[PDB]
């Protein structure tokens, strides 16, 4: 009926708004940024028991010092992640230093609007919660199909993102310790699941300030965090 | 593009009080034939800038169309006198052109001088410009003046006096011996005439039928060509 | 649905865009007549503006208006239709004539030029993103055999020869006029027959249009063997011819 | 009935409505007048729609441009489409001088510009230009040569033309007398009076911060020159004094 | 932006090609006969006003020394098809150094017509060519359509009332017919088809007499045949 | 460059009988051979044969190009292809790489059909490495050993001849030519085509 | 038959310390056996705590320095922090190797002070290889000065040894070295610019050499 | 090859040799005499004639305005007042552009001659490479013109008659033919004036 | 009604609806305001903050020394335009070693607006730029989705711009010939009028550029001092 790049009477692009509709469904994920580092997590929406659950992974690494958490159309998300890590390694080749997270999300947003001729064919329909550490300090960032990127102390994406933002607003406080951040993330995540929290039912990653290195928590660390989790 | 055929000799450019003075012999030699003894070798881009030439004539003509039409485009998008482009702009433009042609290996067999006045606080000629058809001189600080050079290889610099060709041995020596600052028009023209006399007496490719051009507050002044006193 | 918006065949086998462009040419209400005799060929048209929103104002140099252009020294043309389309058509004709001279070394023939412009019009008809050029016209010239030639083309791309033809409104009614005057002629010096052909053209336009044809409001041109070049005749000489007709 | 959705479609009556809509847009836009005189030509532009914008500087918005410093070019319509056409005119003049080492004749330049504008009214994908352009020059031998290209792609020579809003009353004042014998300097009175009369949006205070001027006459040695305020304000004061009486 | 304006409808049938055949059926008729020692292409031209000359318009053309062609439809389509067919014969002669076969030319023009049916941003050709020629393998007569499909005939007719002209030509035709009798049957067939009165400059004929060049008859020879 | 893989071809005509012959050598570094079966003759049609002499890779590449073009022509026309058409097409292919050419000097040998019954006219021609065609009407020779073959044929050609005498003539001419060339020889084959049949025979040559 | 390569000639001297770096260069441009001008600085400031010097073709070093300043300014605009000297070194390495087959006639020295207050010094060839050093020199006089710097800084083939070095002695050593080069090489120069970098910004002085 | 061009009063003359028709008619008011390689010169002559026909068509206004043997031909101009004939500066400068853009291959020295309303009789000398100089006195090219350079310098006057320039240019080409080895045959001369051009050849 | 399917179709009134919708997208954007005096152009804007955990978005951007912009509309389009202008100024200073003429840059970006409005299968940018610079004179320019640009003494973009414009034309005469401090104060009054719900150090942006004053955002302490002065 209309083209991809047709403005609405209200000045909004139809395809961009429909892409915003697509990210409203998906796996819930939560991010927290504190002085000692950054934390990301996902509800790990497991399919039937015949799936391995190792291949189905929601927390990938753009680089050694950057994590991510996806939402929406996932194949489009892997395409964006692949382009992001390629450009970050291009920075690492052209410049010795590690790329800042702001530049990475700016490049990701630049690719996301490539369908508007100003090649791709439509918006990507992906929301990312990128997190990392650099010389400026630890931070996390939000991305959406409209190209605007906003920088957060704590956020969430996916299906139950509204309640996750409400609980993060109620509970998050500045000058927080990293252990406080981990238990806060698991409390919010547990409150917004459908199924009971467990070890295989959740995945976590973090990038410490000292290490400046991506590190996905294994089953032992997750169980240790769950055992000291209030209820 | 492949080699010189019809060649000009040399030019001299010096800055003094009230403006600058640039001189050139009107001759282009076809090797050892001297076919043309009345050729315009000093060109004008706009007021307060001129282009020198010592080398192949076709390349200078091509650069003359490029530079003068760049000035035409400047006028066509002009709203105030300060929007006029300075000699630094044109000198950098010729330097970039020579560098690009060097990298492509299709050079220009020329040695250009760009010189003029890089300031607008001394005259109101550029507020209402007069391309086709056309008081007391106002003293100009040497800092507001500019003389530049462009080599085949794109090498460039700036100095109070610049010469090309065989004048880089004779006339440059005379200038380094005798050039002062804020000399009047008569002393500058005497020095230019002495240098060109020494060139005429010891350069085949040069001559005595000299063109002299000045760039002052009044603007570019193509004086009458004169045979040297000798 | 959308059978006639583009250059597409309709259920009856009629590309309706062709007749729409042709009637758009007719709506300009500029008439142009051509005619040939022996060793001459005369072309006439009106010195007016086409019919559109802009009207002829007082501060309009009426001499600059002209429906007769030329392609080459030996070849002339009279395009009738939209102004921009006519200007584009003469430019394309100039292009084909000049590349014909370049490639083949001798000046083009008007028949070949008419076929080439008809082929470009075919290219416009065949494709959809090409709008039709609403510009019919005449071409005249003299061939290598030193005899005259007159050709016509439409927006349909139908090039055909003639010895008398008319462009614009009342063409079907005007065919009888040209046939009558040609039969009258059939019932001569190199210069006298030029005069006979020119009065025949002006009389034909007078009878077709039915008003006085002020010489400032028309324009006449001719190629012959005396000159062989397309030269358009001055106003006073046309006034003398009109007074002879009166 | 669908025939007015694309420029590439002829109507059943054989007529391109999509160009008529462009004409109607041009007629409702800011007006421009350009006429000739003995000494030269003066050409004006009346920016009436920007009376609401009070923060614009004095006479910054100037729709009058030029090529080669001896040909006025201006417009009445979309600024961007006009500016693209101006840049194309500069490009064609540049190509002509690089080829031939001579300034382009104006009568060829208008023809090339008309073909460039006409070349965009025969594709569905390309948008036709929304701008009616006036080109003019003057020299002592051949006198003024004012043309006007249109969206249709028609160039006609004029001795005076107005386009845009209020154009009928402006021309109704221009045929009030013959301006071929009136000098360029004293025609400013007439133009000021006519813009006060025809336009129902300008007053005494709007007259020195919205309307543009330029001439190409003998006083500027037949080259382009935006007019200095010391010439405008005497005639402006006399014109408003006449209108007040 | 390039997409196929021609497309399959329900039940297919290629409606644009059907409209092209409707254009052909309304256009002025043409016909051709294959004889024992020759082949004919003939067509009537509309009764012209006195300003037209038949020495400018030609529905009969020649592609090579031995090959002719006639059409019924849009003239500009026929002009561009004729020019490109001349180019095909020329490139074949440049490669193989001989006059082109009729079958190869018919196949190439059929492929071009199919390409224009299939290609996006275009419409089919609104005519129906009728190519005749002589080569090593005897005489031939072929018929192109807007669909881009060719049929081998020994005698055929195209245009208005083509079914009745086909029936009449079937009534009066023999495999061993002489060339003069074939010309007479062409004249009688077009006379029955026109529903009027004929003469020179109203009809046009082309013929290839044995292994000789393809010949277009002047009005004098046609006037001799009419008597 | 033709010393590398030296070779020779030959073809004569007669009374309703035509002959073509070649050497079976494949060289490498001029003065050491590697095979004694590399036939320069390639059948291409029921009554057309082609003899390619020069660089072996160019011989093979030109054979596949011409076989592609030929089999395309018989499949589309659905009829047998003529010698003149093949000769013109061969000349066009050799010219199509006028710069950086195939280093091969081919020949064409076959029969010309004149339908009316049918008469088989002999046809022979030769080419440069560009396609410089020249109809000859008698013996045609091409290769590094061309001069020796030109010397032999005029002494030994007897105008029209019987197919047996034609075989003796062409065999003796080729064997005497190849014995006087060091880089050409190592056996021979003689193909004698007639409308009724073709006889292919190999000669007891100085293959050593 | 035109060779697009001429050695305009010159020398650039570099020396480091605990928390400073000294870089010195001529101010002469020239041709084979003749001088154009007596003032042509080859040192171009890149950042607040980094400079680059070069020698070879004048046009190539000017284009390279202005291009590198363009890349640095774009880097600051995109990333909101100044680039470190190692970053600039790798960027210049990639820039040089981009023209591998038509290389720049530019032998570069990149001086500055790291974020940890350490005076670094990178030295280059025409193609792009680079290595950190405490002393380097390039240009026509490189063979002359480089043994002297090896004697002073590294101070091998010695037994008594003396590592007590400070900023003034290092500067005076650089003045002695460039004066010796000016005496002992014809392309060297007549006035030289001693750039000095410290934690408290950059300072530049000038010195007058022989005019021959 | 010898090529000579001389400006005299109310006109201009050109000359050549006939050894290998060197003068070529681009337009009625515009003739060009070719020197150098034959093929290069003939190619650029075809191209410049193409360009002249292009601008001659393009600059046409719309409506009505202005209401031994000395065997010779005369060709009066069709266009009076030079209404649409192109300018010789324009054709010479596009020729300069064509030779300059292809100077690596093109090696031909051309001298141009024509009459223009704007600047009257003119004479432009296109050299090897893209160098163009307007000669107000005389122009020379070819091998045979090298020997008559001082003769032309001596016997030239500022405002010469038609007969004076005729005899001077004829003796000039005759002396060049006598001295130079690669020049001979009948001499061709073309006189271009305000209102006509006359072609005449000399067999001596 | 049906003439808003594409950007290449003029309505019967003769209007491009798509370009008007892009202007509507600009008008729904966040606020901004710019002021100039005799030797200073001050720029300010309200940085969007969607949540208390969200931090303020970047509103003001820097393009080149002595040149800067402010934003209102689609942010990705602003990213593209910022990269283009930064590349243009840096390329000019590369090839010519001088600061670019500001109005030539404005014409360049307006040409980029034009070529995307004109051809089909492409969209106009949903953003307008508030360009401020000192090219030997303070200057304020404007861009629109149609190819067009105008020059202002003062300007505002989107949100409650009516209150700001009313304050600016109420006090336009006093902007010329006043010091920089009062200029910053007046700009803050205009932004506070656009608030209508309080101005803080975090949620506002401020930049200054003028004679002997390169483009530099105001620090937190100075901005807090000016905000306290506005409150008093």
């Amino acid at each position: 009926d209309r083209g991809v790049n047709t403005f609405s009477p209200e000045g909004r692009l139809f395809q961009v708004e429909y892409a915003l509709g697509a990210i409203k469904l998906g796996s819930t994920a939560v991010g927290i940024c504190v002085n000692d580092g950054v934390i990301l997590a996902s509800e790990r929406r497991i399919s039937s028991t015949l799936i391995e659950k190792d291949s189905v992974e929601k927390l990938l690494s753009i680089d050694d010092h950057i994590g991510c958490a996806m939402s929406g159309l996932m194949a489009d998300a892997r395409t964006l992640i692949d382009y992001a890590r390629v450009e970050c390694n291009h920075y690492k080749f052209i410049y010795n230093e590690n790329i800042n997270i702001k530049s990475c999300v700016e490049l990701i947003s630049e690719l996301a609007l490539d369908f508007s001729n100003l090649i791709m064919s439509r918006p990507f329909g992906v929301a990312l919660l990128i997190g990392g550490v650099d010389k400026n300090g630890p931070c996390l960032w939000y991305t959406e199909p409209s190209g605007t990127n906003t920088r957060f102390s704590a956020a969430s994406i996916g299906s139950a993102q509204e309640g996750a933002e409400l609980l993060l607003q109620e509970n998050y406080k500045k000058d927080m310790t990293f252990e406080q951040a981990e238990i806060l993330a698991l409390t919010v995540l547990r409150q917004v699941m459908e199924d009971k929290l467990s070890t295989s039912n959740v995945e976590i990653c973090a990038i410490k300030k000292s290490d400046q290195t991506f590190y996905k928590y294994n089953t032992d660390d997750i169980s240790r965090i769950i055992d000291v989790l209030p209820s | 593009t492949l080699g010189p055929v019809v060649t000009g000799t040399s030019v001299i450019a010096i800055k003094y009080k009230h403006g600058i003075m640039i001189a050139a012999d009107r001759k282009a030699s076809y090797g050892s034939y001297a076919k043309f003894q009345n050729v315009e070798r000093i060109f004008k881009i706009n007021n307060k800038t001129v282009m020198g030439f010592s080398g192949e004539l076709a390349d200078a003509q091509y650069l003359h169309e490029l530079l003068t039409r760049k000035n035409i485009n400047n006028l066509s998008e002009k709203k105030r006198k300060e929007d006029m482009y300075t000699p630094q702009h044109y000198h950098s433009y010729v330097s970039r052109v020579f560098y690009v042609r060097k990298n492509r290996i299709d050079p220009l067999f020329n040695n250009i001088i760009i010189a003029g006045i890089n300031s607008q606080k001394y005259d109101n000629n550029d507020d209402n410009v007069l391309l086709y058809t056309n008081e007391e001189y106002k003293e100009i600080h040497k800092d507001d003046l500019y003389i530049g050079f462009v080599d085949m290889h794109g090498t460039n610099f700036c100095d109070d006096y610049i010469t090309t060709g065989y004048a880089r041995y004779f006339a440059l020596t005379l200038l380094r011996d005798h050039y002062k600052d804020n000399m009047t028009e008569e002393e500058a023209r005497i020095l230019i005439n002495e240098c060109l006399r020494i060139l005429y007496f010891r350069d085949a490719t040069s001559s005595n039928f000299i063109q002299i051009v000045k760039v002052t507050s009044k603007g570019v002044e193509y004086e009458e060509p004169y045979i040297l006193p000798c | 649905m959308y059978d006639r918006h583009l250059t597409i065949f309709s259920p009856d086998g009629n590309l309706y865009q062709i007749e729409y462009a042709i009637k758009a040419v007719k709506n300009t209400n500029i008439t142009s007549v051509g005619v040939k005799g022996e060793n001459c060929a005369v072309i006439i048209s009106q010195k007016k503006m086409a019919t559109q929103y802009i009207s002829q104002d007082k501060l309009l140099d009426y001499n600059n208006i002209t429906n007769i252009y030329n392609i080459t020294d030996e070849i002339g043309c009279s395009m009738v239709g939209m102004p921009g389309d006519c200007l584009s058509m003469v430019y394309k004709a100039r292009s084909e004539a000049s590349e014909f001279l370049y490639s083949n070394g001798y000046n083009v023939n008007a028949e070949t030029l008419c076929r080439n412009i008809c082929d470009k019009i075919q290219v416009y008809t065949q494709h959809a993103y090409m709008r039709l050029h609403a510009c019919s016209g005449m071409i005249i010239g003299i061939d290598e055999n030193n005899k005259p030639e007159l050709f016509k083309f439409d927006p349909s791309g139908f090039c055909a020869g003639y010895r008398a033809c008319v462009i614009g409104n009342k063409e079907q009614e005007s065919i009888s006029v040209l046939e009558r005057l040609l039969e009258k002629r059939k019932k001569e010096t190199i210069d006298e027959d030029i005069r006979n052909t020119t009065i025949l053209a002006i009389e034909a336009l007078q009878t077709i249009l039915a008003f006085d044809l002020k010489a400032s409001e028309i324009e006449v041109a001719i190629v012959s063997t005396k000159n062989r070049n397309f030269t358009q005749i001055s106003e006073k000489e046309i006034d003398n011819y009109l007074t002879y007709i009166a | 009935a669908g025939y007015d959705l694309s420029v590439s479609t002829f109507s059943p009556d054989g007529r391109l409505y999509q160009v008529e809509y462009i004409y109607k847009s041009i007629n409702n836009n800011n007006t421009a007048l350009c006429l000739e005189c003995k000494d030269g030509i003066i050409c004006c532009c009346i920016n009436s729609n920007m009376d609401k914008n009070k923060m614009i500087k004095k006479n910054s918005y100037n729709r009058i441009y030029h090529v080669n410093n001896n040909i006025i070019i201006t417009y009445s319509g979309f600024d961007g489409d006009a500016r693209n056409i101006i840049d194309r005119a500069r490009s064609e003049a540049n190509t002509y001088y690089y080829n031939f080492h001579t300034n382009i004749p104006l009568h060829i330049l208008v023809n090339r510009i008309s073909l460039y504008i006409h070349a965009y009214t025969l594709y569905w994908h390309m948008r036709p230009f929304a701008a009616s352009i006036i080109i003019s020059s003057f020299n002592e031998k051949d006198k003024g040569d004012i043309y006007c290209i249109e969206p249709n792609g028609a160039c006609y020579k004029y001795s005076g033309i107005v386009i845009g809003k209020n154009k009928e009353m402006f021309k109704t004042e221009i045929e009030k007398k013959d301006y071929k014998d009136i000098n360029v300097r004293d025609a400013i009175e007439d133009i000021y009076k006519f813009i006060l009369t025809s336009d129902d949006h300008m007053n005494k205070n709007n007259l020195q911060n919205l309307v543009n001027f330029s001439w190409i006459c003998k006083e500027s040695s037949y080259e382009f020159q935006n007019i200095h305020e010391e010439i405008l304000t005497p005639a402006l004061n006399k014109a408003v004094e006449y209108i007040e009486k | 932006y390039s997409f196929s304006l021609t497309t399959f409808s329900p039940t297919g049938k290629l409606v644009q090609i059907e409209y092209a055949l409707n254009r052909v059926s309304s256009s002025s008729p043409a016909l051709g006969i294959r004889a024992k020692n020759g082949v004919i292409i003939a067509t009537e031209k509309k009764s012209p006003n006195e300003l037209i000359e038949e020495n400018s318009i030609f529905k009969i053309q020649q592609i090579s020394e031995h090959i002719g062609i006639v059409y019924a439809g849009m003239p500009g389509d026929f002009r561009v098809l004729l020019k490109r067919a001349r180019k095909e014969a020329i490139r074949y002669s440049l490669q193989y150094g001989s006059e082109i076969l009729v079958k190869e030319l018919v196949k190439i023009i059929a492929s071009i017509v199919q390409e224009f049916t299939q290609t996006g941003g275009v419409r089919p050709f609104g005519l129906s060519l009728l190519i005749c020629g002589v080569d090593v393998y005897g005489y031939h007569l072929y018929q192109i359509d807007p669909s881009g499909c060719y049929f081998n005939w020994m005698a055929t007719c195209v245009g208005k009332d083509y079914q009745n002209n086909m029936s009449f030509l079937e009534k009066r035709y023999n495999k061993d017919i002489e060339i003069e009798d074939a010309i007479h049957t062409a004249i009688l067939t077009l006379k029955e088809s026109y529903e009027g009165v004929l003469n020179e400059k109203n009809i046009e004929i082309g013929v290839a007499y044995d292994n000789k060049p393809f010949k277009i008859l002047t009005q004098n020879e046609i006037k001799d045949y009419l008597i | 460059i033709y010393n590398y893989n030296g070779g020779c071809v030959l073809g004569m005509s007669g009374s309703n009988c035509v002959a073509i012959a070649c050497d079976l050598r494949l060289g490498a570094n001029t003065f050491t051979t590697v095979s004694t079966k590399f036939s320069k003759i390639f059948k291409m049609n029921n009554n057309v044969y082609v003899g390619l002499s020069g660089l072996a890779t160019d011989i093979q590449t030109l054979y596949e190009i011409l076989r592609y073009r030929v089999n395309l022509y018989e499949v589309r026309q659905d009829a047998e292809m003529d010698v003149e058409c093949f000769a013109n097409m061969l000349s066009s292919i050799l010219y199509s790489n006028r710069f950086s050419p195939y280093f091969v000097n081919p020949i064409v040998v076959g029969f010309k059909l004149k339908h009316y019954k049918v008469n088989y006219e002999p046809y022979l021609t030769a080419y440069d490495l560009i396609g410089a065609k020249c109809e000859t009407r008698d013996f045609v020779v091409n290769g590094v050993t061309s001069e020796q073959l030109f010397g032999m044929c005029e002494s030994l050609y007897v105008k029209d001849q019987d197919e047996n005498g034609l075989f003796e003539t062409i065999s003796q001419c080729l064997l005497s030519a190849l014995d006087r060339d060091c880089i050409s020889g190592w056996g021979a084959e003689v193909l004698v085509l007639t409308p009724e049949k073709i006889i292919k025979k190999k000669l007891k040559a100085r293959m050593d | 038959r035109w060779y697009p390569y001429i050695d305009n000639g010159g020398t650039v001297i570099g020396l480091t310390g605990k928390d400073y770096v000294i870089l010195a260069a001529d101010t002469r441009l020239s041709l084979s056996y003749s001088i154009y001008t007596r003032f042509c600085p080859k040192i171009s400031k890149l950042t607040d705590k980094c400079i680059i010097g070069s020698s070879g073709m004048q046009s190539d070093i000017k284009t390279l320095h202005s291009l590198l300043q363009k890349k640095i300014q774009l880097f600051v605009l995109e990333h909101s922090h100044y680039p470190d000297i190692h970053v600039i070194a790798r960027l210049l390495c990639v820039i040089l190797y981009s023209r591998r087959f038509f290389p720049y006639y530019a032998f570069n020295i990149l001086a500055g002070v790291d974020e940890n207050n350490k005076g670094v010094l990178y030295n280059y060839d025409s193609v792009g290889s680079y290595c950190e050093a405490t002393h380097s020199c390039v240009g026509s006089g490189s063979q002359l000065i480089l043994p002297i710097l090896d004697n002073r800084v590294e101070q091998k083939n010695q037994l008594i040894k003396n590592t007590n070095f400070n900023l003034g002695d290092d500067i005076n050593f650089v003045k002695d070295a460039i004066t010796s080069a000016t005496e002992r090489d014809i392309y060297t120069g007549d006035k030289t610019l001693i750039y000095v970098i410290d934690k408290m910004g950059i300072n530049v002085n000038t010195l007058d050499l022989k005019q021959d | 090859t010898t090529i000579i061009g001389i400006i005299y009063d109310n006109g201009v003359m050109l000359a050549c040799d006939s050894r290998t028709r060197k003068i070529n008619r681009i337009n009625e008011n515009l003739y060009v005499c070719r020197s150098g390689a034959s093929a290069h010169s003939q190619k650029i002559i075809e191209i410049i004639k193409h360009y002249c026909v292009s601008m001659k068509n393009e600059n046409r206004k719309k409506g009505r305005f202005h209401e031994n043997l000395v065997t010779k031909n005369k060709y009066f101009y069709e266009d009076k007042f030079n209404d649409y004939n192109p300018l010789v500066e324009n054709v010479a400068h596009i020729t300069k552009k064509i030779i300059y853009t292809n100077n690596n291959f093109l090696s031909c020295a051309l001298i141009f001659g024509g009459y223009d309303k704007i600047k009257k009789q003119q004479l432009y000398a296109v050299n090897l490479n893209g160098s163009i100089i307007e000669k107000h006195d005389f122009a020379v090219s070819g091998s045979g013109s090298i020997y008559i350079q001082s003769y032309l310098q001596d016997k030239y006057k500022k405002f010469m008659t038609k007969k004076e320039c005729f005899n001077l240019i004829l003796n000039c080409v005759k002396y060049a033919m006598h001295n130079d080895n690669s020049s001979g045959g009948l001499i061709r001369i073309v006189n271009i004036t305000k209102s006509f051009v006359e072609e005449f050849t000399v067999v001596n | 009604n049906l003439y808003d399917t594409d950007n290449i179709i003029y309505s019967p009134e003769g209007r491009l609806y798509q370009v008007e919708y892009a202007s509507e997208a600009i008008k729904q954007g966040t606020c901004a305001v710019a002021i100039k005096s005799k030797d200073y152009v001050v720029v300010s804007g309200l940085k969007k903050c969607i949540s208390k955990l969200s931090f303020p978005q970047e509103k003001i951007f820097k393009i080149d020394d002595y040149i800067g912009i402010s934003m209102s509309g689609i942010t990705s389009d602003a990213k593209v335009l910022t990269k283009f202008m930064q590349n243009e100024c840096l390329s000019h200073k590369f090839l010519y070693n001088e600061n670019i003429n500001i109005e030539s840059l404005v014409r360049s970006v307006a040409d980029k607006y034009q070529k995307n409005t004109q051809k089909s299968s492409k969209r106009a940018f949903g953003v307008g730029l508030m360009i401020a610079a000192y090219h030997n004179e303070p200057c304020i320019f404007e861009t629109r989705p149609n190819g067009s640009y105008f020059e202002y003494d003062a300007l505002s973009f989107g949100a409650r711009s009516h209150a700001s414009k009313t304050y600016l034309e109420k006090n336009l005469h006093l902007f010329e010939e006043c010091s920089l401090e009062e200029l910053i104060l007046h700009c803050l009054k205009a932004l506070k009028c656009s608030l209508s719900s309080e101005l803080t150090i975090s949620n506002t942006a401020l930049a200054v550029v003028g004679k002997n004053h390169p483009w530099q955002e105001i620090s937190s302490l100075q901005l807090e001092e000016y905000l306290s002065k506005v409150k008093m």
